[PDB]
């Protein structure tokens, strides 16, 4: 155990080391009566051995990064750091003395890093993958730099950024910039964050100004980040241009081993080659008295006020506070017009009294107006900007004679003075709520604008202190003050955010992870100065860091920050430490807000535990201060139970007085009120995030309007039109004093009622643009009972207002939070990211929540949904859920587990030539079991098996007893298409020649070519809707009804939306036919794991005996999946972690001869993950391309696609879609082969089953411009992947998942468990029941109904009421619900003449537009949009825009961001899309590339693809098109023609007849 | 003392606390005689949001179950727009929830209080404020007077007769200067059962506020207002108190 109060330096503000000081020889005292002047000479002139760089000596690219100078040259110190500083690329440390020109100095590294991104001949600079970052101090240098950095490198076209680290939201738009420069706070955070870890990568340049800081509190954070550097490099192996600037201070040595610093590039300059001599002057006062020490320092002053002017040049004043600085100007104003008033007035009368006089006589309004006018300056940090400018130009242009000025000079503006003289130095620190010695920083960086270097031969720096001080500024200002490291201070802090970061797991981590520290090396250069007991032993502080490591560690673990297994060594961080970490919050506040934070916590209480955090600690109460506070605490509107002889109702009085923008007189409320308010934002965030983490209510629900009225100085009492920045001034007092409620105001739609309610015409036409331009919504929302356990929410919203952007910036985040009955416990938690372009345009979102095992037997009466804007007020809106009432699904029944099977075999069947077939003697386990029932029986029969057991097996065996019994033709139904393609080229050429039969596929594209095929074959393969085509008129076909045998192979997904709603509805017919016309039609399903599969049976007429069904956990081969959750990614593809394990699992799997496939959302993240398998090989042990270097190199001459040729080149393989033939049969074999262990698959290919040794699973998001965000993976499309994992025989297949918190259970919890197969049939009513009608099978609205009893959705509806929106649960109900739900529909359809209704039984029949609708296939919405938009005057343009609106085009892809490569075609394309309706639409897309189709356009490997997609949907729809011309007498018809053959032939009907012509090129054009 | 609502507003923080220990005050009970089945989830947060000095109420629904008639489950809660006194309430008309969802069935069966004093019939306040509006309309209608004393608190439930309607009716003024008549007589002990299976929610006022002790200048006693679900303020939220906040 150690304590760390000991450690840290006892000594206080001076930590001088050293009480022996060294003065050059020149130097002397002067004994004054009120003072001693210790005064020393400016230093000589230097010789240096080395010609300095002209301007003209430098490359020619860089010729104007320096300006026309006066000089046109480097200074000695910018000379000879040149050559490693320019032309070599090591890491270095200069120090330097006061103003070295460091602007130089850096834009020559940051030259240097430019050089190796440069192209070779392209005088062009390739501003990608390259960054640099710039630490400052304070956030007002960090300004100027940024300002001296942008116009500085503007030639090169580089632009330059001040990091908003005060937006988290603004980090993702920040990656345009290269040039950063920060804080190192705001940096910390930065890189702390592992969000921000994507682009870290990128920086090979880092400069630390002012590293001299390492002694000051800040110093840890300097030295964390120069840790994290030289830390978790991991795969990185290259360090960042590590470069730090200092002032001239011993220990350089040390800070060299810290910075990685060789001689080569360690510099070291003293006073002498400073750019301008400055001589020192120490003034020390004597006085033991109070006020008397007021006029010491101000005789003291006007001596060196004086002394300086009366030898003819400018000087400028530092002063310890805020107003002080006119304060001090009035006295020497005053003591100077009783006297001399000569030197200040002017240099000539006649020439510069009058400007003084004139221009530069005062504008201004402030007290300046008499005080410029002798001559005097006062830059005071609370002047207006116009005062500051107009005031600091009369300094600059030789006017006045002396500019006092606070603190903030010396970091910002660039205002040179002959003599510099400090006033005060004794400064107040709200931190440590006294006093304390200006540090030196400030010292220096004041006397950073001592002399003028062009103008002056020397320069002057005074210093006006107390005795007590003397030897302490010396050391500052000669050398002597040393740099030790404060890290200890905050230790616990900095580990706690690594061991967030994952980078510690063990002590030996951190011990080997404090390796990179000053203190470290500072311990090793002086064990007697930091207090370590045994170097003798440890020698390299091995024994000591685990101590120390440890030490913080078990603090951290007694805080609950990190849970630590003190004996076995392993550590794991919890919430809060993650909140600590990346809200950057110092841990004994989170401790503080651990223990103190109730669920039952009201606004009262949560001030108080504020006002206890470890920033407010030693909070003063001054009694001087108690009498104006005892004011305030009276009346505060806030209950305050502390006394007023107490820190905490000061910090809480100081902040509630905060939120009402209180003025105060003295400076020390001022001070601190001024700290409070400044922490008070991330502390009362931190605190949010605790109370949202612990899932209470109102704590969070107040703590968000509690840090909006943190940031926008303002109560929830006050009305939110004072939040503009643009607002009327008067029209608000009138409404906060009207008791009217504020949310009335919204709905006055219009200016005049505006007007009315504020009580002015004039502002009434202003504020009115404001209420429409106030961020509103409406929202509306639903429960869905998947199953018991499980209910779903779906909510549909719209945002409701104008966005200008002057106010509402780039984006408005929203807080969703769905929480229980009383307000108290949360539900579900979601941040919804409101944009631009999704303001008008509502849209839905869904999310899961397993019920409460409370309710989930005990039915509640409601939830409640709330949404609430992150920073805008009054926007809280909030509804309940479901409520009216629930029947939750039944606990699913048990599945039917395999007796021992060691059984069946190719003998068992008849013919001997059917043995031939399946080859392997043995049949598998699970597909032995219901042999049975397929080979022999001739019943209707369902197969429920996990995808992968083999029902592609299966499903032959139907066939083979269909055909030894000569039955007739035969369907075999698929919507992969894949499959059926391969099935074609797979059944004949083993089933064709051995019993006399004919297979065929079918393309939907030709109805007619296929019912001949249906005719000519004895067996076919179709999709569900290619099959649906034919079976919707079994009327009259009838090749239909003649069918005996129908196979339903994958038939689970009869869920999956629209397809499958056509799936439902194609067996369902097949049912319907098999009982119209009596003869008995074979089914047999075959699908994957399903829930109750009772419905599935009963529904498809199957033989109860023989529905068998499997769990998934029922697999032949053994298979084991792994699921890892990540944080901050539910909003993302993926993140470096999951990519990091991702290639680790994969390269480990490799390393066992278990051959690796990884899934991708797309091409691009596949090439991206490619580039990132080449550099993660490429720097470690594990890197082959798992075969010969030799042997391999032939394939590399296959480019058909150059994309390929690097990347496989270094052992990764890739498939994406629209893949050429060539290179997936070269690359798939290849991978086969075992040419390649890790295999790269696009989703999109999920198709393309290559099967392996073991998959992966990298990211499960994929975003889509439909519903305008990221949505994930489904269980099919997951299972479907994890399917194939089957391990070398005895090997187990295994899989591995990478997600998001959010989807994890989710995803175990259904995949383990499959989810219950619902009907989507519900939204295809119309047309079906259009198409329906068009055979004159439904007449009645009756047969409608009894038409729906031969439905899934039928059957399914009644077990599970509510999920289909069932008005009421009883059977009653659901005839009802059906009833309506018709009657609706047929009034639907006949609104747009779909059908006519004969009334009277009523009689119904069709009409033109359902009828074309029911002909060729087209949704009802897609009808109607046609008819109401084609007109009589209608050309071929608008027919093709017309075309593009289908919603058959809505499956079309819509990648993020495309529209900027649709935006680049429309410049090569001259028909315009109309420019009224969303260019962030598919129907612009399809508009486009239509048009790019008919042009023959060189398109992208996505486009074309997407044009495949596109055209596939055509015949159809433009036959739609012409027949509506057609029909009312419009010739227009004959256009929609000319339209349908530049569809086929794939060219303008413009261009020469032989252009359509395969291959005829313009040469034999 | 001026500053009343400072004393009141800290303490009635830890109202919680007393919901740590209930008694639920039932006598006999008869089963052919109707049942009235209170929801804890109502009970804690309408107690949680009131105050130790100030007197407040709200209206209650609910509906007869489905497998025996007779027993009737509290459902919801209204906070009516209201200004509360000690022992004794403002409160206003029964309120107008016809426009809002699952309205259909919600059978308004009372009222429902908070007790500043300790007694065991209805006050003649109560049998005052009670029998007015609720004599012509429903003389069904209950009352569940809350003892809501430091420490912990209890439940009574209670039932007007024509004596207390009759004689509150007649007094059409709460005269200071009368008190006389009443009896604890008046009403009937109606068996209150306390359960925390069913659940129950709030029906808040459209504009949030519902205390109008500080936004009485204003008050309406006698109006007509809309209402929505959501969930409570407490009595003195800093939504119920503009007027301190502007005091600067």
């Amino acid at each position: 155990v150690i304590d760390l109060e000991k450690i840290k330096f006892d000594e206080s503000s001076k930590l001088m080391t050293v009480t022996k000081v060294s003065l050059p020889e020149g130097s002397f005292k002067r004994v004054k009566p009120q003072y001693d002047e210790i005064h020393i000479p400016a230093p000589s002139k230097p010789v240096i051995d080395y010609e300095l760089k002209e301007i003209t000596s430098l490359p020619d690219w860089c010729q104007e990064a320096f300006p026309s100078s006066e000089t046109t040259s480097l200074n000695p110190i910018q000379s000879k750091v040149f050559h490693a500083a320019f032309e070599g690329d090591s890491n270095m440390l200069i120090c330097a003395p006061t103003g070295s020109g460091k602007t130089n100095i850096a834009l020559l590294t940051v030259l240097k890093a430019l050089s190796h991104h440069y192209n070779p001949k392209t005088k062009k600079l390739n501003l990608s993958a390259f960054k640099i970052v710039y630490i400052a101090p304070l956030k007002a240098l960090v300004q100027e730099q940024v300002r001296e950095f942008q116009r500085r490198l503007a030639f090169l076209g580089i632009k330059v950024a001040e990091l908003t680290g005060d937006s988290r939201l603004s980090r993702k738009q920040i990656d345009e910039t290269q040039v950063l420069v920060s804080t190192p706070e705001k940096w910390d955070i930065t890189t702390r964050n592992s969000n921000n870890l994507a682009i870290v990568e990128l920086v090979r340049l880092l400069i630390i100004d002012e590293i001299h800081l390492l002694h000051d509190d800040r110093g840890p954070v300097l030295e964390s980040i120069v840790a994290r550097t030289f830390w978790a490099s991991k795969y990185g192996q290259e360090y960042p241009r590590i470069i730090g600037l200092s002032a001239t201070l011993p220990n350089y040595e040390d800070v060299g081993r810290f910075l990685r610093v060789p001689k080569e590039g360690l510099f070291y300059f003293d006073s002498s080659f400073r750019p301008c001599p400055l001589s020192q002057q120490f003034c020390g006062i004597k006085e033991r008295n109070s006020l008397k020490k007021l006029k010491a320092m101000n005789d003291a002053c006007y001596e060196k006020v004086l002394e300086s002017i009366n030898e003819g040049n400018q000087i400028i004043v530092f002063v310890h506070s805020r107003k002080e600085t006119s304060r001090t100007a009035t006295w020497l104003k005053n003591k100077f017009a009783e006297e001399n008033i000569t030197h200040k007035l002017t240099k000539n009368d006649a020439g510069s009294k009058q400007i003084l006089k004139t221009e530069a006589a005062n504008v201004l309004d402030p007290s300046l107006r008499k005080l410029i006018e002798s001559g005097i300056g006062t830059h005071h940090a609370g002047l207006t900007r116009s005062d500051r400018s107009l005031s600091e130009d009369l300094f600059a242009d030789g006017l006045l004679q002396v500019l006092v000025c606070t603190a903030t000079l010396a970091w910002g503006v660039n205002l040179p003075a002959h003599t510099v003289i400090i006033k005060g130095t004794d400064v107040y620190s709200p931190e440590k709520g006294s006093w304390e010695q200006l540090s030196p920083q400030d010292v220096l960086q004041m006397l950073g604008r001592a002399g003028r270097p062009r103008y002056d031969t020397f320069g002057e720096g005074i210093i006006i202190t107390d005795q007590s001080n003397v030897q302490y500024y010396l050391s500052v200002l000669n050398q002597q003050l040393p740099i030790e490291s404060q890290f200890v201070s905050k230790l616990v802090d900095n580990l706690n955010a690594e061991v967030v970061a994952g980078n510690i797991k063990c002590r030996n981590d951190a011990v080997n992870w404090l390796a990179y520290t000053y203190l470290y090396v500072r311990m090793l250069a002086s064990p007697m100065l930091y207090k370590v007991p045994d170097i003798s032993s440890d020698g390299q502080l091995k024994k000591f860091r685990e101590s120390l490591v440890h030490s913080a560690l078990c603090i951290l673990k007694e805080q609950e920050l990190v849970l630590y297994d003190a004996e076995n060594d392993v550590i794991e961080a919890t919430d809060l430490g993650n909140i600590a970490s990346s809200f950057y919050i110092n841990h004994a506040s989170m401790d503080v807000y651990n223990r103190e934070l109730d669920e039952h916590t009201t606004q009262i209480d949560l001030f108080r535990i504020f006002s206890m955090s470890e920033e407010f600690k030693y909070v003063s109460v001054r009694y001087e201060e108690k009498r104006e506070l005892k004011q305030l605490l009276e009346k505060a509107p806030i209950p305050i139970r502390e006394d007023i002889d107490d820190p905490l109702a000061k910090v809480n009085v100081l902040l509630q007085s905060y939120f009402s923008q209180l003025k105060f007189e003295g400076f020390a409320l001022n001070s601190d009120i001024v700290f409070i308010h400044q922490n008070a934002g991330r502390l009362l965030r931190a605190m949010f995030e605790i109370c949202l983490k612990r899932g209470w209510g109102h704590p969070t629900r107040m703590l968000l309007n509690l840090c909006k009225s943190a940031t926008t100085k303002m109560w929830p009492t006050n009305c939110p039109l004072r939040q503009f920045k643009t607002c009327p001034v008067e029209v608000i007092k009138r409404l906060e004093a009207s008791t009217v409620p504020w949310g009335d105001y919204l709905q006055l739609e219009t200016p005049a009622e505006v007007g009315r309610a504020i009580r002015s015409e004039k502002y009434g036409k202003q504020v009115y643009d404001l209420l429409k331009r106030f961020p509103k919504m409406s929202v509306t929302c639903n429960a869905q009972p998947i199953t018991r356990s499980v209910m779903r929410f779906n909510i549909e919203i719209i945002a409701d207002w104008i966005w200008d952007m002057n106010v509402h910036g780039s984006l408005e985040p929203f807080l969703l939070m769905l929480e229980d009955t009383d307000g108290d416990s949360i539900l579900y938690y979601d941040v919804l990211f409101i944009t631009p372009d999704i303001v008008g345009h509502e849209f839905t979102l869904s999310f899961t929540y397993e019920l409460k095992q409370h309710n989930q037997n005990n039915l509640p009466p409601n939830f409640f949904l709330t949404l609430i804007s992150e920073n805008w007020w009054h926007s809280e809106f909030e509804i309940p859920v479901s409520f009216n009432g629930f029947k939750l699904p039944k606990k699913f029944p048990p599945p039917t587990p395999l007796l021992e099977n060691i059984s069946i075999s190719t003998s068992e069947l008849g013919n001997d030539d059917f043995s031939e077939v399946f080859e392997f003697k043995t049949f598998n386990k699970i597909q032995s079991q219901v042999f049975e029932s397929l080979y022999n029986s001739n019943d209707s029969v369902f197969v429920g098996s996990g995808k992968g057991t083999g029902k592609t097996a299966m499903a032959e065996l139907a066939l083979l007893n269909h055909w030894r019994q000569n039955k007739g033709r035969a369907v075999y139904i698929n919507p992969s298409g894949e499959k059926i393609d391969f099935l074609l080229s797979d059944w004949n050429k083993r089933f064709s020649h051995l019993a006399g039969g004919k297979i065929i596929n079918k393309l939907g594209n030709d109805p007619s070519l296929n019912l001949k095929l249906l005719a000519k074959s004895h067996v076919l393969l179709a999709t569900p809707v290619q099959f649906e085509l034919l079976s919707r008129r079994w009327r009259q076909r009838k090749n239909i009804q003649s069918l005996e045998l129908m196979i339903y192979d994958d038939a689970h997904e009869i869920s999956q939306g629209v397809y499958g709603a056509v799936y439902e509805t194609l067996i369902s017919r097949m049912i319907f036919i098999a009982t119209q016309l009596e003869k008995k039609i074979r089914f047999v399903c075959l699908s994957n794991c399903l829930a109750n599969a009772r419905d599935f049976g009963e529904w498809a007429g199957m033989t109860k005996s023989n529905i068998y069904n499997f769990s998934p956990s029922e697999r032949i081969e053994p298979l084991e999946i792994n699921i890892q959750s990540f944080k901050d990614v539910e909003h993302i593809s993926f993140n470096f972690s999951m990519l990091q394990m991702a290639f680790e699992a994969s390269a480990a799997a490799a390393g066992n001869r278990n051959s690796s496939s990884v899934f991708l959302p797309s091409r691009k993240d596949c090439m991206e993950v490619a580039s990132a398998f080449m550099k993660f090989s490429k720097a470690i042990e594990w890197d082959m391309l798992n075969v010969e270097e030799e042997q391999i190199v032939p394939y590399i001459e296959k480019l058909t696609d150059g994309h390929l040729r690097a990347p496989l080149k270094h052992g990764v393989g890739i498939l994406y879609k629209g893949m050429a033939s060539n290179d997936e049969r070269i690359v798939k074999r290849l991978y086969e082969y075992g040419a390649v262990s890790v295999l790269l698959i696009s989703k999109d290919c999920s198709a393309f089953a290559c099967k392996t040794d073991e998959v992966i699973i990298l990211g499960t998001n994929l975003y889509d411009g439909a519903e305008h965000k990221y949505m994930p993976y489904t269980i099919n499309e997951l299972l479907e992947m994890v399917g194939l994992a089957s391990g070398n025989d005895s090997m187990a297949g295994k899989v591995l998942i990478l997600t998001s918190h959010n989807m994890k259970a989710y995803y175990k919890k259904f995949l383990i468990e499959p989810l219950p197969t619902e009907s989507y049939l519900q939204y295809i009513i119309h047309d079906t029941l259009n198409n329906e009608i068009a055979n004159s099978i439904i007449q009645s609205k009756q047969d409608c109904v009894d038409w729906f009893t031969y439905s899934y959705f039928y059957r399914r509806i009644h077990v599970n009421p509510s999920y289909y929106g069932v008005r009421d649960t009883s059977p009653h109900g659901i005839s009802v619900f059906l009833s309506n739900l018709v009657e609706t529909c047929l009034n639907d359809l006949v609104e747009s003449s779909f059908i006519e209704i004969d009334d009277t039984t009523e009689i119904i029949s069709t009409l033109s537009n359902g009828l074309i609708a029911s002909h060729y296939g087209v949704s009802f919405f897609t009808i109607q949009s046609f008819v109401s938009s084609l007109s009589n005057t209608s050309t071929l343009k608008n027919m093709l825009y017309v075309l593009s609106t289908a919603v058959e085009f809505e499956s079309v892809p819509l990648r993020k961001g495309d529209r900027a490569l649709l935006v680049k075609l429309s410049k090569r394309l001259p028909l315009r899309f109309p420019e009224h309706t969303s260019s962030g639409s598919v129907s612009f897309k399809v508009f486009l590339l239509l048009q790019a189709y008919f042009s023959r356009l060189e398109l992208p490997v996505d486009f074309q693809n997407d044009l495949k997609d596109i055209l596939e949907k055509v015949v159809p729809l433009i036959n739609v098109v012409v027949d509506i011309l057609s029909a009312n007498g419009y010739l227009n018809a004959t256009t929609a023609m000319d339209l349908a053959q530049m569809l086929i032939q794939g060219v303008w009907d413009v261009d020469n007849p032989l252009r359509q012509i395969p291959h005829f090129n313009n040469k034999i054009l | 003392s001026k500053n009343e609502w400072r004393k009141s507003a800290i303490a009635n923080t830890l109202l919680y606390l007393r919901l740590k220990n209930i008694y639920v005050s039932a006598d006999d009970f008869v089963e052919e005689q109707n049942v009235y089945v209170l929801p804890k989830n109502l009970l804690k947060k309408f107690i949680e949001i009131s105050d130790v000095k100030i007197q407040v109420a709200a209206f209650i629904y609910g509906m007869s179950a489905k497998d025996h008639p007779k027993v009737k489950e509290i459902k919801t809660v209204v906070l009516v727009p209201q200004l509360g006194h000690v022992g004794s309430v403002q409160i206003s008309n029964i309120p107008d929830i016809g426009d809002l969802p699952d309205t259909e069935g919600l059978e308004l069966l009372g009222w429902i209080h908070t007790q500043t004093e300790e007694l065991k019939f209805m006050a003649a306040s109560e049998v005052a404020t009670h029998s007015k509006l609720f004599a012509d309309k429903k003389r069904d209608c209950i009352d569940i007077s809350i003892f809501s004393t430091p420490g912990s608190v209890s439940l009574s439930a209670y039932n007007l007769t024509d004596e207390g309607y009759q004689w509150g009716e007649e007094n059409k003024d709460i005269m200071n200067v009368l008190s006389e008549g009443f009896e604890p007589t008046f009403s009937t002990h109606a068996q209150l059962l306390l359960s925390d299976r069913i659940t129950g929610n709030f029906i808040i006022p459209s504009g949030n506020v519902w205390n109008y002790t500080f936004m009485g200048t204003a008050f309406n006693q006698e109006g007509d207002y809309n209402f929505k679900y959501g969930i409570p303020l407490e009595f003195y939220n800093e939504m119920h108190r503009p007027v301190h906040f502007l005091q600067f």
